[PDB]
């Protein structure tokens, strides 16, 4: 309960929708919906990573870590992940 | 029942209405009834080879006839009145005004009832 | 759609409530417009069409069997699947007029209203002057979503101000840039439709079956990692084993792994993430015929070809990519109508491009070629 | 099953109902037998029960978590899950009669009919005549989808109408199948698993559901990035959480990621295409609970340390791989055993390798150990 | 069996008849769920079920390579040829 309503119901929303392909369309609605800020999914130049970049007008806080655990248990398991934040 | 709607079909201008889409402008069930009835007065009957002997009115064939003027107005009554009848819509027509208005030229009313038209008791045990 | 099965409770008779409500009573009349009457039957009266109105359709959109609206959108958004948004129409007006006219951007011109349609408003998206030409052209769009709009040629002639100098507006062609909202069963289809429960890897046996759901695709192969890095291609055969379009590849692309995709979009194919995909189609070898042809008496030459063309290439259709061309039988191919007496009297050097023996395709299908009478001197 | 914590407002009394009715009269006569009060109890009687049965069964169907008709199969169905259908029994009929006499495909064959059992029915699914050796095995179905077509051997004796030169029919095996309806415990299970199950598709999760799939494989741990970019570990175990064996790693891996390749089977594997996939077994460091424990009625120790084995070994799962083992979560898995009253009464001096002290995994496995009863 | 060659036109496709119905309009939407798309489509139908199931069949029943009923029985005739009547089975019964 103490936690944020709006964070209880992005983590919800995220959660319901890890049912189906990991295309960059459903991974990007996915952590844009957990997060709340836009992210746009690279598809890195590297042979088995995927890029990640996100975008906030207000910014974010220091600590963002569940998004980075979510990403590895959510991500194919051959790929590696990098991340950028944006302003 | 269940009737269906249709297209309008304006007949001052003898041309389909059509959308600026360029479809064909559709209408309600009650427009397309009233666009029937007018196209089924204005159908001869037992003339117009697609449509059975139930369509179709014979008005004009009256005009040459030799009955009296109220022979005529009777004829006229029955006439309309069998025409329109056969859609299920209608309910009654009836209300018949004639108006001689020359010697031997004539303008007559006539008004025409759905089913809707239809008024309901009120009641349940 | 699917009908809503309702709880017993839930559609309970109005006078059942009302009943039950004056059970307890047995000392005081409850005949009907009786004090005790008048107590109670608006509280049964209104608890009845609570439970039958209010209660029962907050049963109906909390599934998506039976949802609609904004409640079946957010089901849909429970399993990540949106449904389509309209667009507005969008299209070419030309202007006529004074050359020293000029026409901005946002400018409102319409089609014309009357008493049985209304005028269907669009604005222009450009800015223009017709100093050059009196006559000139500027994009413009419905201000409506959908389908409304994407009017007839010459629809467009109403403006609702008055310019100077402008002397006829309009359209040249009809606009088409307009789309409805997606269909709310539809919509639900789709909902309901996104219920896989595996297979959804992405592995070969995965591409071949998404090739296999785009249409037109008979047959579909991959090579993993043929570019390295997770490269993945889709060598695909159209329905009659032939290769495939190169509309067919776009689709079969964008199916799997779109290629248009924006700087604020991202790939919505059955490709998973990191997985690079791309469509082929094998090579259509071209089995060009040779010999010394000699045709019966008074026959025409080119119909005799054109028919042992024909003969060959049914033959041709039989084989798949990568099979074996079989030379020693296309020779009773040109001898079948020897036996027949259709035109052929004898034929020598028989070859196929120039080769006297079985040929065996490699990544390659194969397809009728060219039928040359050599006429050797 | 679980409940679903509704709150107080959705739940009020009747009587509390009842006297907030009450409260806003002023100079009338509110007792029991008044009109205000008599008038008003039912009011209240049914503003309560439309409260609990209305609101909270509505809501509650809502959610699979409490639904339990058609609500439930379409909550079901929107996650991909199905309730499992009734199927027929099945089996084989030895025939004895004439050699020659024709029996056909379809003919009812029943059980012996009592007085606490009707004639329960079989259909012939063969047509087929009397063999050499005036006998003939005749399959057949149970005409009645559901465990009433497992009947036993022997049973099936009884032949409906009138044919002759057949001597004596028999089933020799008690059928089997004969599926009922899948229950609703099973089928809520099934809906709640996927409701909260992922359900990717090439994450770690997934290449331990397809590790798991393969028989043998007890509990399965997968490395993402082992070996960088594109590299995949599977780590598998036996029924007993011990080292996997190499079959098991083999079947895993051509279940997985098979090594051999094909022009048209590059690997045809479960794992995406350009994985990198490995499958061995994990380093098993065992973790032996050894405490005074003290038993309770009913129960036999050996079993409940069974028990307590199985209960912590389902612990392990919950530890991570490389995770740290809790002692103090070993305490709540004993503990628990005494609670659920589960043949322990009473523990102490519980040691866990002999130390009171969380473990850390090296990048390994726990492995179960030794329950001991000091 | 021998199949008779027919000519492509006396085979047009529904569609083809159809587009071609379409043709002919200028300033009316043809597209499918307007008037003139829907009531032409059962025309088209028709003209092509008609060219299809009537002419060919028509045409193909003359011949003998491509008839099956009384209709090759009498051109069977007109050249002779008679077909074969049943026979009752015989022999002894001890």
């Amino acid at each position: 309960l103490d936690e944020d309503m709006e964070t209880r119901r992005r983590k919800v929303i995220a959660k319901l929708q890890s049912k189906y392909i990991m295309t960059p369309k459903r991974m990007s609605m996915i952590l844009q919906s957990y997060t709340g800020a836009n992210i746009k999914i690279n598809e890195n130049i590297s042979p088995y990573t995927f890029g990640v970049e996100l975008t906030s007008t207000q910014g974010f806080p220091k600590d963002l870590e569940d998004l980075y655990k979510r990403v590895n248990v959510i991500k194919p398991s051959h790929l590696a992940v990098s991340y950028k934040l944006v302003s | 029942l269940d009737l269906k709607g249709s297209f309008l079909f304006d007949f001052e201008k003898g041309e389909f209405v059509k959308n600026a889409d360029g479809t064909l402008k559709k209408c309600d069930k009650v427009q397309a009834y009233k666009q029937w009835c007018q196209k089924a007065i204005l159908t001869p009957r037992y003339k117009k080879a697609a449509y059975t002997n139930i369509y179709g009115s014979e008005i004009k064939d009256l005009i040459a006839s030799n009955l009296s003027q109220s022979a005529k107005e009777l004829e006229i009554t029955r006439l309309i009145k069998e025409t329109i009848l056969v859609h299920p819509y209608t309910k009654e027509v009836g209300e018949f005004s004639f108006n001689w208005l020359e010697n031997s030229r004539l303008v007559e009313y006539e008004f025409d009832v759905l089913t809707i038209d239809d008024e309901n008791i009120v009641i349940d045990g | 759609e699917r009908e809503l099965p309702i709880p017993v409770f839930l559609t309970e008779d109005e006078d059942s409530v009302h009943e039950r409500m004056l059970s307890n009573f047995q000392d005081v009349s409850t005949l009907e417009g009786d004090f005790i009457y008048d107590a109670t039957r608006p509280t049964a009266e209104q608890i009845a069409e609570l439970k039958q109105l209010g209660l029962q359709n907050n049963l109906k959109i909390a599934f998506p069997q039976t949802s609609y609206g904004t409640y079946l959108e957010w089901l849909g958004e429970c399993k990540g699947v949106f449904k389509n948004q309209p667009t507005k129409a969008t299209g070419v007006i030309t202007f006529t007029g004074v050359q020293g006219t000029i026409i901005t951007k946002g400018t409102i011109v319409t089609t014309i209203a009357t008493d049985e349609k209304q005028s269907i408003e669009f604005e222009l998206l450009e800015t223009k002057t017709i100093g050059e030409n009196e006559t000139v052209d500027i994009k413009a769009e419905s201000r409506i979503v959908g389908t409304i709009g994407n009017v007839s040629k010459g629809s467009i002639s109403v403006l609702l101000g008055s310019i100077s100098g402008v002397k006829s507006i309009t359209n040249k062609e009809d606009f088409r840039g307009g789309t409805d909202i997606e269909d709310e069963e539809h919509f639900r289809e789709r909902v309901l439709v996104a219920e896989q429960e595996d297979k959804l890897s992405g592995a070969s046996s995965d591409y071949i079956r998404w090739a296999k759901e785009v249409d037109g695709v008979g047959y579909a192969y991959v090579v993993s990692e043929w570019a390295g890095a997770g490269t993945v291609k889709v060598l695909i055969l159209d329905k009659n084993r032939k290769a495939a379009t190169q509309e067919l590849i776009d689709k079969v692309q964008e199916y799997i792994y779109p290629l248009n995709i924006s700087e604020g979009e991202n790939r919505d194919g059955k490709a998973p993430i990191g997985a690079l995909v791309t469509v082929v189609t094998p090579d259509t070898l071209l089995i060009n015929v040779k010999a010394s042809f000699i045709f019966s008496n008074g026959f025409s030459e080119e119909t005799v070809l054109n028919n042992l063309k024909t003969k060959i290439d049914k033959y041709l259709d039989k084989i798949d990519l990568g099979g074996t061309v079989s030379y020693n039988a296309i020779q009773a191919i040109v001898g079948s109508m020897m036996l027949t007496d259709e035109g052929i009297e004898d034929f020598s050097n028989l070859t196929i491009n120039d080769v006297k023996e079985n040929i065996k395709l490699q990544d390659q299908v194969v397809g009728i070629g060219e039928i040359v009478n050599e006429v050797v001197g």
